[PDB]
């Protein structure tokens, strides 16, 4: 998981 | 003839319409922005998804700032006279009103306002879809354990369907896509042939919402939540099929  | 109702849009011009995909994954190294692991997997499933509902696909990926403006003119003086709809789908980071192309920052008010009711004649009167899976801020979702008229507005006929909350992050799986993304062409498959498109997005909202919560390493990473919303400025109900 990772985030934009 | 009989009694005719007009609550729903015209779906049934000769061509769905285009779906442009604009994937960013890699970032030029002077932005300091990283690469989006997963972004490719998400543009396969929209290019799968949108081609099973009969749109006329062009993805395109990498683009600069200057590449995504060009494109996004270009493709608004275009004659969209014979098709229903359009749909853009931008991949990348982002935050508040912004889309990074692979060099800086695009206003996305910029890009849409190309395809607004003045601007883009033959897209007047028809729905302009704009999917978004992009950072909208740093917030973390920490979740909880359960007379007549002769005018239309030019911002009239525009749907955003945004993969976060405003202010929030939005996450994606390196591994899997984004979890927005996935959801979509999740519920694209299984209900355009059966709900209209507020409803499908709503299923949307419920997948990501129940359905994913993050892991990581870092405490203030972990255990995160999410969900997409919906802005609606359209006039009918979009229903796919016709």
């Amino acid at each position: 998981d990772e985030v934009d | 003839s009989g009694i005719s109702l007009d609550n729903s849009y015209k779906m049934d011009y000769p061509e769905m319409g285009l779906c442009i995909i604009i994937n960013n994954k890699n970032f030029h190294k002077s932005t300091g922005m990283t690469s989006r692991s997963g972004t490719d997997v998400d543009a396969a499933n929209l290019r799968e998804t949108f081609r099973n509902l009969k749109y006329e696909v062009r993805n395109k990926n990498d683009l600069t700032r200057e590449e995504i403006v060009e494109l996004m003119r270009d493709v608004s003086k275009e004659d969209h006279s014979k098709r229903s709809s359009f749909v853009c789908v931008l991949l990348s980071h982002g935050e508040e009103g912004i889309i990074f192309g692979t060099n800086g920052p695009v206003d996305l008010k910029k890009i849409t306002n190309f395809f607004r009711g003045d601007r883009c004649r033959s897209l007047t009167g028809k729905p302009k879809l704009f999917i978004i899976q992009a950072c909208r801020g740093t917030e973390l979702d920490c979740g909880i354990e359960t007379m007549a008229c002769h005018k239309i507005p030019v911002e009239a006929d525009f749907l955003y369907a945004c993969s976060t909350a405003p202010g929030y992050y939005s996450w994606r799986n390196s591994k899997d896509g984004s979890w927005f993304i996935q959801s979509l062409c999740a519920m694209l498959k299984q209900y355009a042939d059966k709900l209209e498109f507020m409803h499908i997005l709503t299923r949307v909202n419920r997948k990501v919402a129940t359905e994913f919560e993050s892991f990581s390493f870092d405490a203030t990473f972990h255990a995160k939540k999410q969900i997409p919303c919906i802005h609606s400025m359209l006039t009918k109900e979009l229903y796919f099929y016709h």
